[PDB]
């Protein structure tokens, strides 16, 4: 009795979520087919690694902020008794951590562990907060993977695009992937704003404040 | 092979076991081959040194081809880059576990440099035969200024 | 990994999961296995059907807080494919029988093991805790620091329940 | 396609689900979810969600699981679209889809500007 | 699976033993392994051979009440075969390097481990049991509930021995 | 197997490391990860870099008798390469492919298992021994016997300052 379990189980959708089918469809548009395995011995195959990896943090890093999986609330820190605290993994910016009754210090990312310009000491054992391991907002680097499905197609596309000028000078392949590529990043960028919403109200310090006071 | 007792000893699975079978042995020998290099020959038939073509890709049209490998060797930075060919290629007719029949095809290769400052040398150790039939070049040509 | 876990409350009809690995997760239909927990031991569950990519349609809501998982079972005893001469070699079934050399790891990555499973050796690990484990009901069965208090606790019950009983003799 | 600008379609979005997350932590994504938002219906704070490799995260928590953050009497609401595959589709999408694919299959290898112009 | 239990004792020499997989399911003769217990621990065999393609005969009749198990080991560190450019690939070598990686993930499926095995990280029990352990000997081995009711026994018995030797103290 | 054991002390900066298999041992340089010993966890370490093809290099030289662990963890989820058909097939996918996934295999035997793990089933031993435990500290955690032995020692003084109780009253 009935057909709906019998006949869409042999359904595929067979989605893309691996590094390899990114170089494999980088590794189109150009001439020769992709490379089954991600090392083996063609030097286009790891050249295309590079670029996705070089691509990666351009594009996560959007211009200043990036979207909401970049995102890392107040962290602590507490910098040993040696010294300085020094920055975990790679980070593409460091942002200070804004609550009530804490005055603005400097903070500079240099190798690893940071920099206060205003002590010009190395180590930063006076500036941090009052029974406060020094809050401050930063930015992670997830790797290729651990990422939405979206973001994935457009890290590919907008590679290949840089992959096909290097390699190749073609105005008709360039000019549709350029194109297409930027449409789906504004087609993604839509909804960040739409994810975590935020509106004036509230969140702004002076229509919030504005908004008890008369009412 | 047993350097004492000149036998040579094999596990595969040659077919029936209770038959005899018949197999040639001997020494191998390497197949060497430079192609010379490119060089823009303009229609009024005159030659620039100096201008010389970047080559992005080399196509080599094959007839019957065992795997091989192609050398790759810069005279200026002294780096060696290997490229393995083989002639499995997936959904073809000389797939089959049994025997990889002699079939025609194509071989693409990268250079990444000015013609003038690398040279390719395709190395081949099989005992199936190697025919080689045309070489092709595909690449960028700047011409910065023109030609006499 | 290989397992999903999904607590039904109320109303809810379809349930999904997700396997590890690229695409679906499982190659064949007949891979899903569906158990329920009743509460003492993991049960195998009845009426369910496949009605989307990997999510099942029960015959009625479960009840609140009933607790289900979804596994996905691999044959443990032959590879998934055999070559034979004069065949065309497929790539489609060179790479299932890598996911079904995978899938059957991951099965026991996660710790799933067959049912009459012992090991038969000795095994130690080298200077590591045991966590969560309730009080043993066998004989046989080991105890934790849980059941160590309560008879500690009941000694001290005794030495205390002494001290009052002796100390008011001393007065006589 | 099907993802399109930000929220598909009809047929790709779904409803309100239930996730209910085990004892260990945090509940695993089902297969392929282009994005996944919590429900916002009245009496739930907003608590942002973020998806990981399969399995959500928690970014204020900054912990991986996401037991904490389960709300009062209801287990967890959250709403999110699937990828259903080519088949099973409303007959206007696989003709949509066809020419857009084709259009692009059209300069990947040599095709002449009338066609591509005409396709796109 | 890959072991099997056997007890042969008195008078026959030969046993026969049968393996999961594809004809005497076994890549090499060194794989077979015996082993004996003595009513302690398990140590390797004596004195067996390998009669054919399957079953076993010993030089002489086990004794009476004797257990034996063949046991299927495989090299866990290397691939069976490996693949050289310009040779030709057959199906005994292709088949048997799929049966070998099945062959291996079957062995642990057994609770077979090698020698020198311990664990790094501590593991969850994730609310389950411990069945079936002996009383341990040093004080690093684990313990089951048969010392803990010995222990209580013990406790309760020296506490009636408080009771009782403190009643007559009440008539004094 | 994969896991290496390294101590540094002194000006040294460059540490060797040998894995199971053919060449480096390992397909990727991301397949390697460093660990350091800091006396009670398993912190992970940083400053260290890669210089040669088995042998890494620190910033600054280790304290005296730090510890430091070298593993390999490969990939848990896809296989090492994806075939289809149409692709330039090339041999060395296939060795790198079973290697790979013998590799996976590999460090299960060596007994790291990853993070998140739990037995949610019914485990047994068939009767045989666990060993090397510490105390527990919370109630569920399991317990070794030298816990049994101080409680075991500590009824003991409860019963024995009993018996010099009763023993001086019948002086009275």
């Amino acid at each position: 009795q009935s057909d709906t379990p019998s006949i869409m189980a042999e359904s595929q959708f067979n989605s893309l979520s691996t590094k390899l089918d990114a170089v494999n469809l980088c590794m189109r548009a150009i001439g020769r087919s992709g490379v089954d395995n991600l090392t083996s011995g063609d030097l286009d195959a790891e050249d295309a690694d590079t670029m996705i990896d070089i691509v990666s943090q351009r594009l996560q890093y959007n211009d200043g902020k990036g979207w909401w999986f970049n995102r890392e609330p107040r962290w602590s820190f507490a910098p040993d008794s040696n010294g300085e605290v020094v920055l975990p993994n790679n980070t593409l910016q460091v942002l200070q951590a804004y609550t009530l009754n804490t005055r603005k210090i400097d903070i500079t990312i240099r190798a690893g562990r940071l920099y206060s310009t205003t002590l010009h000491s190395f180590d930063v054992s006076p500036l941090v907060g009052p029974d406060g391991f020094i809050w401050l907002d930063l930015m992670l680097m997830l790797p290729f993977e651990h990422m939405p499905l979206n973001v994935l197609q457009a890290i590919a596309y907008q590679a290949a695009a840089e992959f096909i000028v290097s390699k190749d000078a073609d105005q008709t392949k360039l000019q549709m992937h350029m194109q297409m590529a930027a449409n789906l990043h504004t087609g993604m960028q839509v909804e960040e704003s739409k994810q975590n919403r935020l509106n004036m109200l509230v969140h702004n310090p002076t229509q919030r404040n504005f908004g008890i006071m008369a009412g | 092979y047993d350097a004492n007792t000149r036998i040579l000893s094999t596990k595969y699975g040659l077919g029936d076991t209770s038959q005899i079978w018949a197999a040639k042995v001997g020494q191998m020998y390497k197949v060497e081959f430079v192609p010379t290099d490119v060089i823009i020959r303009d229609s009024q038939d005159r030659v620039s040194y100096q201008d010389v073509p970047v080559i992005g890709l080399v196509h080599l049209n094959l007839d019957r081809y065992p795997d091989f490998t192609v050398e790759i060797t810069n005279r200026k930075s002294g780096a060696v880059r290997v490229a393995k060919a083989s002639n499995r290629v997936g959904g073809a007719r000389n797939n089959v576990v049994g025997y990889v029949k002699p079939t025609s095809g194509t071989f693409s290769f990268p250079l990444r440099a000015l013609s003038t400052d690398v040279e390719y040398r395709i190395i081949s150790i099989s005992p199936h035969t190697f025919q080689l039939r045309d070489i092709e070049w595909s690449g960028s040509y700047n011409p910065t200024r023109k030609r006499v | 990994y290989s397992y999903v876990e999904r607590t039904g409350d109320g109303v809810a009809t379809t349930f999904n999961f997700a396997f590890t690995g690229k695409g679906k997760g499982y190659l064949l239909a007949n891979q899903i296995y569906v158990e329920r927990w009743d509460g003492a031991s993991w049960q195998s569950a009845t009426g369910w059907s496949l009605s989307g990519t990997n999510q099942i349609t029960f015959l009625t809501p479960l009840a609140n807080g009933q607790v289900i998982r979804i596994r996905r079972i691999a044959g443990k005893d032959y590879p998934f494919a055999q070559f034979e001469p004069g065949v065309m070699l497929d790539m489609a079934s060179l790479n299932n029988t890598f996911i079904h050399l995978l899938e059957i790891t991951q099965e026991l990555l996660d710790g799933f093991y067959p049912d009459g499973f012992y090991l038969k050796q000795d095994l130690n690990m080298g200077w590591n805790k045991i966590v969560n484990l309730m009080p043993g009901t066998d004989g046989g069965h080991a105890v934790n620091k849980t059941q160590l208090d309560t008879l500690s606790s009941h000694v001290d019950d005794v030495d205390q329940k002494h001290t009052i009983w002796n100390d008011r003799q001393d007065q006589q």
